[PDB]
This record gives structure tokens, sequence and C-alpha cells, in this order.
């Protein structure tokens, strides 16, 4: 996921 | 179904907001106001992709428990959001054995319904016999009264 | 005279390739949508299988 | 220049169609013999239901 989206998870 | 709820009680709905956002930026690809067959083909070959058919088909037919007989909307969203991993401790064997030990205090490998009851009502939480009712299809695969422990663990496995 | 020609071959070209495209686009939904029907017949055929295999186990 | 580009544009709007219409044949094809095989899948199945189904009796 990350790997693919980037900073926009940061909450969790 | 319950599981959606707890983990809405974690966070807030203003996310929610955001989310419908990155979504106006993804919603396109609903064939029929689902996410189905066809539409986890469009969305997915967005990029020229597909679940691993496994996932695909599973959502296609199996994970309908509802005889939504399809990927919903619903369901598509479903995999892609159950996408970060978040549960906790998914309770198992050696757990669920030495719980299954007073579970079948009967010291036998065959609970009775109160041992489970005490523990029910000893939890920490609420135990409808709604639930018990289920718990009776479930635990006891036999469904004989009475649960061998794999049953008890299938019937537990992988919760927290 | 032969830019217009090409002009003419390119456009008309692009609207074959367009009507083309567009035939080869629908071929490619309709054989999409009744590839997933046919798969959801695979599915099916193989599930009365199983239903039937499974009363003959 | 005008008629050149109108060819040269139309032939890139062909190149991008034509590509989509290669792109769309190609999984036409892809679809159209997966169908096939889904749709065989399913006969192959259905061969086997009926096989299942008369060895069922």
């Amino acid at each position: 996921m990350q790997a693919l989206l980037g900073a926009r998870a940061k909450e969790s | 179904d319950d599981i959606y709820k707890a983990a809405v009680e974690q966070l807030t709905e203003e996310q929610k907001n955001e989310f419908k956002a990155a979504f106006d930026i993804f919603v396109l690809g609903a064939e029929d106001g689902c996410i189905s067959t066809k539409e986890l083909g469009k969305v997915m070959r967005m990029l020229g992709q597909n679940p691993t058919p496994e996932e695909l088909q599973e959502m296609i037919d199996e994970v309908d428990e509802d005889g939504s007989g399809t990927v919903d909307f619903d369901e598509f969203l479903v995999m892609m959001v159950r996408c970060m991993k978040d549960d906790s401790k998914g309770k198992s064997e050696e757990e669920l054995s030495d719980l299954f030990r007073m579970f079948d205090k009967n010291a036998d490998g065959y609970i009775d319904l109160d041992e489970l009851k005490i523990m029910l009502q000893a939890t920490g939480e609420t135990i409808t016999e709604d639930d018990i009712e289920e718990l009776m299809k479930d635990g006891d695969k036999n469904n004989d009264g009475r649960i061998d422990y794999d049953e008890f663990l299938e019937f537990m496995k992988g919760v927290e | 005279e032969e830019a217009e020609k090409a002009a003419d071959e390119s456009e008309r070209g692009m609207k074959v390739i367009e009507s083309r495209a567009q035939k080869d686009e629908e071929k490619m939904e309709i054989q999409e949508i009744q590839l997933k029907e046919a798969k959801h017949i695979a599915e099916d055929a193989d599930r009365k299988y199983e239903e039937v295999a499974r009363k003959l186990v």
C-alpha cells in the first residue's frame, strides 16, 4: 500500500 | 459486520469525508452502481491489473455471505479497504486449547454449555443468547452440545 | 493536393481506425462482459458439476 | 502546413486510436480466447456435468 501511496498514511 | 462498527469506533468520520474525496478520484469504475466482476476488471486494468484471481473470483461468488452473489460496490470496496493491516491477536491454537481446558472443563475434549456460558458471562462484555445460538451452531462443529477442541478453535480462531 | 489527400487518408484512416477501434473496443467489452459471464457459466457449469458430482460422490 | 498538419494530427489521432484498436484488438482477442476457453471450460464442465449426471444416474 504505502509503496503505492506515499505519505497519506500517517494516523494509521 | 460487527467488526465494521468496532473499527469505526477507533477513528472518526471527517476522515471518511476525505476518503470520499480520494474516491471521487477513484470512483470511476462501477458498471452497476456496484463494483462487480467487470468493474473489478475495469478499475484494476485501469493500471492493467486484477487481484490474484483467487481473490477476484472469491469476491465474485464466495464472500457473498448474504446472497449478494457478486462483488457489490460494497465488496470491491471491502477488498480495497481491508488493505491496511490492523486486527488484534486473532486468538488461536495454544490459547484456544488452554482455554478449551476450562471450556471443556469436562476434562474430556468435549465442552458442555455452561462452562462456555461462564466464560461468556465473565469476558468483560455482552453475551447475546442470539450469539450463543450462533456459537452452538459454530463451536460444536459436531453440534452435539459437546465440542472437540478444533471445532471450538475454528469457532474461535483468528479473532481479537 | 497530396497533403489534402493525406489529410483525407490520415483522417479517413483515423475514422476507419476509430470505426475499427470501436468495433474492437466493443468486441473487447462484449467479449470482456461475456467473458465474465462465460467465466460465471464456467463457475456455474463447474458449480452444477459439483452439485451433481457431489451427489455422485 | 494546415493540410499536412491535418494529416499529421489526424495521423496522430489515428496512431492513438490505432494503438487503441490494437490494444482493444489484442484485448478482445485475449478476451475472446479466454471466452472461448471459459466457455469451453463451461462446456467441459457441462460435459462433465453430463458425464457425472449420467454417471450420477
